[PDB]
């Protein structure tokens, strides 16, 4: 009576249950692991926290509204402030981790609509400025709020243009990295687990974030007749098998 | 033959004939079998 | 001394010719390789998996739209779509399978063509969809359609259904670049009974539908992609 | 190996052409899943699209130009172009750039070929036989002032001498500072306000200088070199979506404003051949 | 006639290649070797040996006052000495190990930084010295400094302290020439408690300060130095 | 509620020594669990024992 | 293979492959062990 639909992930303190799930997508096929030593690099020891850093946070939730172009948060930023994760985070000089990826959205079976969620290892965006204008520190590190697609250009931010990913590259192709869609009818949650993905054994938490996870609606919200039209969206992420290595002093990141 | 002692100055390498598109096109944590039930 | 004697090419530069060279940087030792997921050994490998194909091109910017295929509930043996098969150009052409067959000239094998529904759950139709092979014109109505290779999709807790083109054809390969003798066929759609709405509902819902390659493909002869050209070099 | 098996009508309950998108898998489904194939064989490897042959071939990577002439009176040799350098990099041109940046890190060792050949825009009685001097000063070694400087005494930097209208040849091992180069990067050089955003922070390996050995004729000469760059050895990790917009700087995934449309419109409807 | 092809690449001379040659002087006879004490084979055997740090830098005129390090006495919590570690420049960069880094574009190891105390026999003192990892500022207080890598080092009988600066880093190389993608963070050193002279004693103490490189260590990529220029040929 | 309805709710247990939560984002931090309402009607939340002291007053 | 006769005339050398740092970093009389006492 197991179905693919139910599931249950219990990951420190925190469980999730989905009654409505459709399967789970393993990044390239690879379950997230610590830091083999024949990979390793640096001498230190690293800290594994284990139950008080890999647990679920929930981020705060979005509103999926007939207009929506979609949303964007960059890992590790998105947990920046969760609990002693993030304390880890602004304390040691690197660190390193994987994570469980919980997006959730609930509707009838009256509802249409279809959401794409993806995790794009590297996302380097693009200045709206066009020629070689970087995008500031600030604009790509938005914190647990993220980014939303369909806010305004602002200066020394990146562009929030859809359709090309917010890179140059079509909106068609993400296909090609690591996604699940929610389609209400369908579906209600998307997991994805997410394995470390580094040209580094371990780097700086703070100065690169290697995975943006994206929720782009795809096909229109469509709500029953005088219905609101509206439907929330929550992102609950949670870290696991997180190192952290070369403790001191404690960062200090602008704004 | 290589006429140099170093491996960056030999001749382009050979192919892969590795092929594993399943990373790609069936990264599910659960197994689908074709034929069976998509969503059971 | 060992006599020689040079042939027609010596000096010549082929960018494509393999051989050794002197490293400029003798006994250097790179970077040892750590682990990383994601390997890519073949273009083959990736052209498998599916992306999304702009279908409904019939806009006039770049849009989400036009990854969205629409149907009207209530309409009887209409059609849906229609497309030729250039995998090289028009919808086809921005797709991952489109960008990939353009680094090369020729291409032979199956294509997956698949349609995810996502219409109110308590909703219901039934497709056809029909792949004509080369030699007949772009079927102009179901029954047309319905005598070349089909499938009659019926919407359902499973929400896509995958038509796969088979290889027709006289010449082993086709060009990728559109070309007469080399065609490939048509693909339509067509209700085959209708959309229905549940009450409390309405307007148009909508088909997304992707292109990836059978295991069956073979791509020859790298070139140039038309896909990317530049005026002047670009600087920091 | 076979292309496609015999397969014969089907009336089952397990219908492999039935599955759920959502569940982001590609299904493999193939031609006798869904109607009557007969056995044919594959006659065929795959052997022209595997990555060492898709990034194995010279591109030009580079074209760029020094002149031989008095250099009496330069306050700025290198702005005279007596001598001329290439802060080495990839992106520069954009047909080999879109073939890489279909992976996210990629590792090689280099084989660089580089043609010089000479023009004699106005009037000389001949053409002379210059020998070009190409030397790779790596960050943090004496950059060039001059054009017979002590910097050109290349003691320890790698240098090659060969005449204008020939071909130098020769290869690189990878000299990534990581386990690969990195196509893209989603971070900063450090945790500032202003610092710059992307890779140009991360590919920063030096230049290389060309410059013309010979000392000056009575004509002045242009020598146009052209630097070729094939990667042999090749390892590509991650896939990602191929670009689709132009390209407009190097080493930034910014792309033009009012750009055109990139999807061709359909002349006709959605129902069109 | 053995037919043959000349590739790119001939007639080129590249400094670095390694081939054979003609003798000149065919079937000459080299004098004999004798034994001489002293042989060294590899760069990585001296960068081991610890030369003196010019790390009082303050002065204006080179002097053998800016090898030396001051002491106060009773001074509490205050800071003895900051630097940044860019061996390649800086305090680093005319010490043996900053002079050998210097041919070379890479570097990967860890540092080994000792202090030998030389203030009266009868004194006492105890300091902390502190490594900041990349990632934070110099430390600008003991508090700060203490909470990253640190030794308290009790003055006594044996009178150097040897901190090692242990290899802490994500990528595993860094540029030799200061760069700030590959920085190596700082050392600071400040007082625990405090220098104590006797009586009949007075002013300032110093302590000398070595640095050499850990066995971990690896240079590569060779290159130029700054560290050496000319203008015209010398003569005899 | 209807079964034609949807619902997710998180559920938190907070240990002693903290305030009772005043924002779901306060709650989210010690036990908790995302209950989806599907087929199955009810969650079992278990309270684990959180104690220094072995044992507990009743009153 | 060397096509000339004499030895000057050969390539470079092969990696001493030798590394023995203690005749420059420890050359003292009486052996010091790490961990004990320098002066006794
Ligand atoms: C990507 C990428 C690859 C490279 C190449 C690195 C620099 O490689 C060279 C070296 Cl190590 C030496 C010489 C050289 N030595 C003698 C003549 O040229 C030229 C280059 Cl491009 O840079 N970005």
């Amino acid at each position: 009576g197991y179905s693919d639909r139910v599931q249950q992930i219990t990951l420190g303190n925190s469980t999730i249950t989905t009654q409505e799930a459709a399967n789970a997508v393993v990044c390239y096929a690879e379950w997230p692991e610590y830091l083999p030593d024949v990979d390793a690099s640096d001498v230190n020891k690293t800290s594994k926290p284990d139950t008080s850093v890999c647990r679920f946070y929930t981020l705060d939730s979005k509103t999926w509204t007939t207009g929506s172009k979609g949303w964007c948060w960059k890992l590790p930023d998105a947990l920046k402030d969760m609990g002693v994760f993030g304390q880890n985070m602004f304390f040691h000089s690197l660190g390193r981790s994987g994570y469980t990826v919980h997006v959730q959205c609930n509707a009838t079976k009256f509802h249409s609509g279809c959401l794409l969620v993806v995790v794009i290892p590297e996302h380097q965006l693009a200045s709206h400025e066009g020629g070689n204008v970087s995008v500031k520190y600030t604009f790509t590190h938005p914190g647990e709020r993220g980014i939303d697609l369909s806010s305004a250009n602002e200066v020394g931010g990146p562009v929030k243009d859809v359709v090309y990913n917010m890179n140059g590259t079509l909106l068609g192709n993400l296909l090609i990295f690591p996604h699940q869609f929610i389609n209400l009818r369908t579906n209600n949650t998307a997991t994805i687990v997410i394995p470390y993905i580094n040209s580094v054994p371990i780097d700086s938490m703070t100065r690169h974030n290697n995975v943006s996870l994206m929720v782009i609606p795809i096909a229109p919200l469509t709500v029953p007749t005088g219905a609101t039209p509206s439907l929330p969206i929550t992102v609950t992420i949670a870290p696991m098998c997180t190192e952290f290595s070369g403790i001191r002093s404690k960062s200090i990141v602008p704004q | 033959i290589n006429y140099y002692k170093d491996a960056a100055s030999t001749s382009s390498a050979g192919q892969s004939l590795s092929m594993d598109p399943s990373k790609f096109t069936e990264p599910v944590k659960d197994l689908m079998l074709k034929g069976a039930p998509a969503l059971n | 001394g060992l006599p020689t004697t040079t042939l027609p090419g010596s000096g010549q530069f082929l960018t494509t010719d393999d051989r050794q060279s002197p490293s400029a940087l003798p006994n250097y030792e790179p970077t040892p390789r750590i682990h990383i997921p994601g390997k890519v050994h073949n273009l083959l490998e990736i052209i498998q998996v599916d992306t999304l194909i702009p279908m409904n091109n019939t806009h006039t910017k770049d849009e989400v739209n036009s990854y969205l295929i629409p149907l009207n509930a209530n309409r009887q043996n209409e059609q849906v779509f229609g497309t030729n098969l250039f995998i090289g150009d028009g919808v086809f052409k921005t797709t991952l399978l489109g960008e990939i067959v353009q680094y090369y000239t020729h291409w032979s094998g199956s294509l997956r063509f698949s349609l995810m529904y996502t219409g109110p759950a308590l909703s219901s139709a039934k497709l056809i969809l029909a792949y004509t092979p080369p030699g007949a014109r772009g079927p102009q109505d179901r029954r047309e359609a319905m005598l070349g290779t089909h499938v009659v999709w019926d919407i359902g807790l499973q929400s896509t259904i995958v038509m796969t083109i088979p290889w027709t054809s006289g010449v082993q390969f086709r060009y990728t670049d559109p070309d007469t003798y080399t065609s490939a066929g048509f693909l339509s759609c067509w209700y085959q009974t209708s959309l229905i709405l549940p009450p409390e509902t309405t307007g148009q819902v909508y088909l997304l539908s992707f292109i990836s390659a059978c295991p069956d493909f073979k791509l020859r002869l790298m070139k140039d992609t038309q896909t990317i050209s530049q005026t002047v070099a670009l600087t920091e | 190996t076979v292309a496609s098996i015999s397969s014969g009508p089907k009336h089952t309950q397990k219908v492999p052409i039935l599955t759920a998108n959502e569940t982001g898998a590609t299904m493999p489904v193939l031609p006798s899943d869904s109607i009557e194939t007969r056995t044919t064989y594959m006659h065929f490897n795959g052997s022209e699209t595997d990555v060492e042959c898709f990034l194995g071939r010279a591109a030009c990577v580079h074209v760029t130009e020094i002149q031989n002439k008095d250099a009496t009176g330069i306050d700025n040799h290198r702005e005279a172009k007596l001598f001329n350098d290439w802060k080495i990099n990839l992106s520069s041109l954009v047909q080999l750039r879109k073939k890489l940046e279909l992976f996210t890190y990629v590792r090689f060792d280099s084989e660089y070929t580089i043609l010089a050949t000479a023009s004699q825009p106005d009037s000389a009685n001949y053409s002379s036989n210059l020998v070009v001097q190409a030397m790779y000063v790596p960050p943090g070694a004496p950059n060039p002032k001059e054009w017979d400087d002590y910097t050109w005494q290349s003691a320890s930097n790698p240098s090659v001498f060969f005449k204008v209208g020939d071909t130098s040849r020769f290869s690189v091992p990878y000299v990534g500072l990581a386990s690969a180069y990195n196509c893209f990067y989603d971070g900063y050089s450090h945790d500032d306000a202003e610092t710059q955003y992307g890779i140009t922070v991360l590919n920063h390996m030096g230049s290389m200088a060309f410059r013309i050995v010979n000392e000056h004729d009575e004509h002045k000469t242009l020598v146009k070199i052209r630097v070729y760059h094939r990667a042999k050895h090749v390892e590509a990790w991650i896939p990602r979506a191929p670009r689709a917009l132009p390209y407009t700087s190097i080493g930034r995934t910014n792309y033009p404003k009012n750009t055109e449309p990139v999807i061709k419109k359909r002349k006709g409807d959605i129902k069109s051949y």
